[PDB]
């Protein structure tokens, strides 16, 4: 369950303060596919990145 | 052991820039974000921003955009922060701090880099003895110390007998004189019976003026 | 930006007591972290993810809270807990910190032991003279000092400085420094400082004669 109010509407830098589990719950894969180009400019950790990469493989 | 070793105190004229550094050891540098924080003397903490060393991506607190630039050198596991066009409101202590795994706050912090922005120039302390007597004999416990006068910028270090002596010691906060210079005392209480034999030395380090000074403190 | 309001600003606590400090966030926060900082040291991660003990932190610290109200609890306070504790929200960019709750430890009245130091010969030939008055290991923090030269109540020339609370005996110490010209120092003979404090039933004076 994405916490109330916390669902990602853009792939932007305020996602850096999402926990691994919150990324998984709050970031729809479609969204992420279309704003893929943003990710490599956001200072994500290797752990956060693992989760985002898992999302895109769901697809 | 994880360690974040920051560079020494800086003194810069209004309008200059300065690059401070943070060398990480004891872990995998690219495994963790690195963060910078500012603390104004006597104040709260403000987050400046962070960076992931692997690819150099970064993110800033808007308030610090332009004021600060974060970079890293992976091959020396060192993180850097450039502070531009300095004013007196940038005078503060700046920390680096590693972000704990998966967002668990900042789990290791560096010692802090104090930066002073002023027009005045470096001066080193003169270091005078605060010597005991029968005007410093409280039933076989006596007091003595060093007075470290007229210097700039902060900070100065003091220890006694080269770290040997810690119990009893009080090193006071520097005070800003009208001179526009700083000054502080360090003291320590001891038993009277120890004065004949034992000999006491304060050790003064002032990194900015490259002053390193040991005053033997004796009675009379 | 998320605004964090910590209270009380200053908490004073008798050892053994159970005490809680609060951090109100201006809007909703997913996780809060807390740091202990002691005068002159880097902050140390104390509680993280709202309620988990960071490595090495004694079990008597805990954290809780939901949504907007977070709290940090010391279930049995101890001399070494004297510090400032900052909350930090990890929820909305940019990260923000409260301005801290400072914890000072209650102990019993302890009068200052008082010592006076005349200006050193080395310093005199400089041009200026500094007489120092030390008040050692007292509690609580409030003390009055007064300088008097040949019984003339000084004023304008002195400056005080006070240590942070000791983490073992919980006391303070304070210095007062009277600064004069070689000239005005060479004038008079009797230099004293007079101290009053809660734990003194009358003023302690420590004086001396250029001699």
């Amino acid at each position: 369950m994405c916490p109330s109010g916390k669902k990602a509407r853009e792939i932007d830098e305020s996602l850096i303060f999402y926990k691994k589990w919150e990324l998984e719950a709050c970031v729809d894969a479609a969204l992420l596919a279309t704003q893929m180009d943003r990710v490599n400019a956001i200072p994500f950790t290797y752990e956060q990145l693992d989760v985002l990469k898992h999302k895109l493989d769901e697809l | 052991q994880v360690q974040l070793q920051q560079s020494g105190p800086e003194l810069e004229k209004p309008g200059a820039s300065v690059k401070i550094s943070c060398k990480a050891s004891g872990y995998s540098f690219t495994g963790y974000t690195m963060n910078w924080v500012k603390q104004s003397h006597g104040k709260s903490l403000e987050w400046i921003g962070l960076i992931t060393p692997y690819n150099g991506a970064s993110s800033y607190n808007q308030k610090f955009r332009g004021k600060a630039t974060l970079t890293v050198d992976k091959s020396s596991s060192t993180a850097y922060m450039d502070l531009l066009s300095l004013t007196s409101e940038d005078s503060a202590v700046y920390f680096c701090a590693r972000g704990g795994y998966d967002g668990r706050g900042f789990d290791y912090w560096g010692s802090g880099t104090p930066v002073t922005v002023s027009s005045a120039s470096t001066k080193g302390p003169s270091v005078f003895p605060l010597a005991p007597s029968s005007k410093s004999t409280s039933g076989g416990t006596a007091a003595l110390g060093c007075l470290v006068k007229d210097y700039f910028p902060e900070p100065v270090t003091v220890s006694w007998n080269s770290g040997a002596l810690t119990s009893g010691v009080h090193t006071f906060p520097a005070v800003l004189q009208s001179s526009g210079l700083y000054s502080l005392s360090s003291v320590v209480t001891v038993p009277s019976s120890s004065l004949g034999t034992q000999t006491y030395i304060c050790n003064v380090n002032h990194k900015p003026s490259n002053t390193k000074v040991d005053k033997k403190v004796e009675p009379k | 930006d998320i605004e964090l309001t910590q209270s009380p600003a200053i908490m004073s606590a008798s050892p053994g007591e159970k005490v809680t400090m609060t951090c109100s966030a201006s809007s909703s926060v997913s996780y809060m972290h807390w740091y202990q900082q002691k005068s002159g040291t880097s902050p140390k991660r104390w509680i993280y993810d709202t309620s988990k003990l960071a490595s090495g932190v004694p079990g008597r610290f805990s954290g809780s809270g939901s949504g907007n109200s977070y709290s940090l609890t010391i279930s049995s306070v101890e001399a070494e807990d004297d510090a400032t504790y900052y909350c930090q929200q990890w929820s909305k960019h940019p990260l923000t910190f409260g301005s801290g709750t400072k914890v000072e430890i209650k102990r019993t009245v302890a009068a200052p032991s008082v010592f006076i130091f005349p200006p050193s010969d080395e310093q005199l030939k400089s041009g200026t003279a500094s007489v120092v008055c030390l008040l050692n290991n007292f509690y609580p923090r409030e003390a009055k000092v007064q300088w008097k030269v040949d019984n003339a109540l000084q004023s304008g020339n002195s400056q005080e400085s006070v240590t942070e609370q000791d983490s073992k005996d919980s006391t303070y110490s304070l210095s007062s420094t009277l600064t004069l010209s070689k000239a005005d120092y060479e004038k008079h003979k009797v230099y004293a400082c007079e101290v009053t404090h809660q734990g003194l039933s009358s003023p302690v004076t420590k004086s001396f004669n250029r001699g």
